């Protein structure tokens, strides 16, 4: 996250990070045992951490639980990013209490101009790389289609939309895909791609989790 | 020039 803020302990409790040895994208509890994060983190090993402020810190209320299950999208594609979107079902359910919570899904999509929480990890720079140890926190509007659009001609699907600023200087960065934005306590975008980060004239792109939530819930319910 | 924000970015020519 690039001119956010440091969130303070488990105020973002729904935010998970996805570990393989180092944190390598973040993502989105949405039931005990149900994370939502982004196709393009896949891989295999992935320990989900639940509970987190300090990720290099054992600090206390940390959940570690293995993936079981990481479910892309059938029709993600890894070139224009369409259905950027993945369900991964934890190993056991996570003990769920004020700093493990879910996050509710939409039930209708979001407006243009509506401010959302975006949250995570990742580099805190837009020239060169500062990973941060605590979770960084970043408020920020949904942009206009159209804005959208002119700002990423040809590249923004009806599955995408885009977050932020056009003056630079905040946005989310290398780290924090496949992690949380809410709006309105509904969990609306999964980071996913964007030109450099904090750029001028360009934006975060976002995966457009409202168009999901009956593919989200079938998965689910047949898992 | 587009990357995705994982670690590492996957990137696009442009
Ligand atoms: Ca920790």
């Amino acid at each position: 996250i690039v001119g956010g803020y440091t969130c303070g302990a488990n105020t973002v409790p729904y935010q998970v990070s996805l570990n393989s040895g180092y944190h390598f994208c973040g993502g989105s509890l949405i039931n005990s045992q149900w994370v939502v994060s982004a196709a393009h983190c896949y891989k295999s090993g992935i320990q989900v951490r639940l509970g987190e402020d300090n990720i290099n810190v054992v600090e206390g209320n940390e959940q570690f639980i293995s993936a079981s299950k990481s479910i892309v999208h059938p029709s993600y594609n890894s070139n224009t990013l369409n259905n950027d979107i993945m369900l991964i079902k934890l190993k056991s359910a996570a003990s769920l209490n004020s700093r493990v919570a879910s996050i509710s899904l939409p039930t209708s999509c979001a407006s243009a101009g509506t401010q959302c929480l975006i949250s995570g990890w990742g580099n805190t720079k837009s020239s060169g790389t500062s990973y941060p140890d605590v979770l960084k926190c970043l408020k920020a509007p949904i942009l206009s289609d159209s804005s959208c659009k002119s700002a990423y001609p040809g590249q923004i699907t009806s599955n995408m939309f885009c977050a932020g600023y056009l003056e630079g200087g905040k946005d989310s960065c290398q780290g924090d895909s496949g992690g949380p934005v809410v709006c309105s306590g509904k969990l609306q975008g999964i980071v996913s791609w964007g030109s450099g980060c904090a750029q001028k004239n360009k934006p975060g792109v976002y995966t457009k989790v409202c168009n999901y939530v009956s593919w989200i819930k079938q998965t689910i319910a047949s898992n | 020039g587009t990357c995705t924000r994982s670690i590492p970015p996957i990137c696009n020519p442009n």
